């Protein structure tokens, strides 16, 4: 037995690579996380001998804890590679980007002797820099999950692109809920007012999943944040709160002057 | 709907004729008024009547 | 005419979109950037109408602004447009990362009224996670321009995993080298002290062109750095020095503790 | 032959499965010499190729 993760992209059929494509086409078997039907309809065509990873996950307002879900999710993945079968697991987007059960997988699956392996996919990250045309490297990038970002000391800097995951369910603390509530967005602006002023204009976008689909890019003040729609598949994106300033001290240390810069 | 949307996403001759023309498209795959309409209103959920795998 | 941007990943031939493939296939023109001959010999075999970006690149130890050469990359692109050619622009990874020349020539053909559009791609950091088996989400993720941290007012979170691109011209000022020197790396070790040990274990990654090729992971003390080997597709990793710390403040307006945390 | 070899396993997960599970067996049998062959097993990627790739600035 073998295991190989893989994402599908973000938009329908067309976003997964070609190789990738491939691997499902010749798997044994196939356990799928998909956005929605269309998609699922998409990878049976390609290969019928599907699992669907969404079984695993609360059904009938059931109370469960997701670290429940995902080690369901990694054992029935591992049930099928210890049985022998040359198994794909199919990710929406990137299989490892803040995603734990591929990694979870692939370090089950080589500590008890199997190979296993991910390929990269196209993550909603990817296709933010695309839909917005906003280059990470122009004044660089930083990534947090939301509620990590209020539960834990981190500390960003203003003058990047600053992006927060999973906003739909920031301070959501008991992973038993698929969203959160107005009150916790507040406490998150407050937070962020450290940095950001309250009437700072941040995005809040969601990738197309149809062709026929139109990404949502809706601009709005940050104090305006927890009055909005938000979806499971909301990314945050705050802008730069301040320009690009020259380092005087590293430039005196190489002996330059921001004049000399070309 | 299922197979058009699956064509159109793959095929890059398809989706620039679409661009160029997405209602002439759509009805030349057969696609209904009322699936039509969901499409120029962008209602997603109307289609699909005709995701966290982490924690911090 | 019109204009369309896509990627073709790291990898030869499997790591391109599906539908990034087809673009390619039906295009008029092709601007291309790719990393060797194996990769161009592919392409050309997709579309015999392929013109190389690579000759805007100083030649024959001559000087040049990189600038000059993105603005005549750039302007070679429209041309075709303005003549009325479906162009797509074909450039390794993701067209839009670390990447001014898509940007700016979609930027352009929106302005003179022509249709552009960019379509993302896999890029060396997606690769980075899925060969280091890091999910960027697990402490969060920071990306920068190695020479722009050092010219520029940047801090990064120690708990994060930092990423410095194009860690080759570290601090090369003028835009005409390809390099940069030993004296340049060690004012970045010594600035990155600010935050980083000496002994701090640090990662150079590159991800394989060739689906025969092993990735480079090379672990070293950041205090060797200087003597490393670097290549311009080289990536320096610099994993969290500190662990994630708890945010009392806010644990405590959520009215939870880390106990209740699920 | 070597080109033609590269793309093909790039592309096709049948034939990278078959590389994995015996690399020099299935360059053999795709022609490649026992030169090219050796360069691969000792990761020589100049010999197999017997230009710069830096498209951006960090000087705003
Ligand atoms: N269509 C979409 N548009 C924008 N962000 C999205 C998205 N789908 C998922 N996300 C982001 O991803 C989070 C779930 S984690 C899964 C991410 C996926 N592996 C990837 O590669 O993108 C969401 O909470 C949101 O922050
Ligand atoms: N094979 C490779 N492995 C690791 N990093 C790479 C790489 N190729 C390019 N890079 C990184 O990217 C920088 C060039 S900028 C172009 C990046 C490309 N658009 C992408 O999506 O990856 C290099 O200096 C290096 O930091
Ligand atoms: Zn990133």
């Amino acid at each position: 037995g073998s295991l190989v993760c893989v994402g599908t992209g973000l938009q329908l059929a067309g976003q997964i690579s070609v190789l990738s494509r491939s691997y499902i086409e010749h798997a044994d078997i196939v356990f799928s996380l998909l956005p929605d039907g269309f998609s699922q309809r998409w990878l049976t065509k390609l290969n019928p001998n599907v699992i669907n990873l969404q079984q695993f996950y609360a059904q009938n307002g059931e109370v469960k804890n997701r670290r429940d879900t995902y080690e369901q999710m990694v054992n029935a993945i591992l049930d099928a590679v210890r049985a022998g079968k040359k198994t794909v697991c199919a990710l929406y987007g990137h299989p490892g980007v803040f995603a734990c059960v591929s990694h979870m997988a692939i370090t089950r699956a080589k500590a008890e002797g199997f190979s296993a392996k991910m390929e990269p996919g196209i993550s909603a990250e990817a296709c933010l820099w695309a839909d917005l045309g906003i280059d990470p490297g122009n004044s660089g990038h930083q990534s947090f999950e939301a509620s990590q970002f209020m539960f834990f000391n981190h500390v960003p800097d203003p003058t990047t692109h600053l992006l927060l995951w999973q906003i739909a369910i920031a301070g959501e603390h008991t992973l038993t809920q698929f969203h959160t509530s107005s009150d916790r967005l507040q406490i998150l602006v407050e937070q962020l007012n450290q940095w950001y002023p309250l009437d700072h204009e941040v995005v809040i976008y969601e990738a197309a999943n149809l062709p026929i689909q139109a990404p949502r890019i809706e601009r709005l003040p940050l104090a305006n944040l927890p009055q909005a729609h938000l979806m499971p598949i909301s990314t945050l994106l705050i802008p730069p709160a301040k320009k690009l300033e020259y380092n005087y001290a590293i430039l005196a240390k190489l002996g330059i002057g921001p004049e000399d810069l070309g | 709907l299922s197979d058009f949307f699956t064509q159109l996403g793959q095929d890059a001759q398809l989706m620039e004729d679409y661009k160029q023309n997405p209602e002439a498209v759509m009805r030349a795959h057969g696609l209904t008024d009322e699936q039509i309409n969901a499409v120029m209103t962008g209602d997603m959920e109307k289609l699909k009547t005709l995701l966290v795998i982490s924690h911090g």
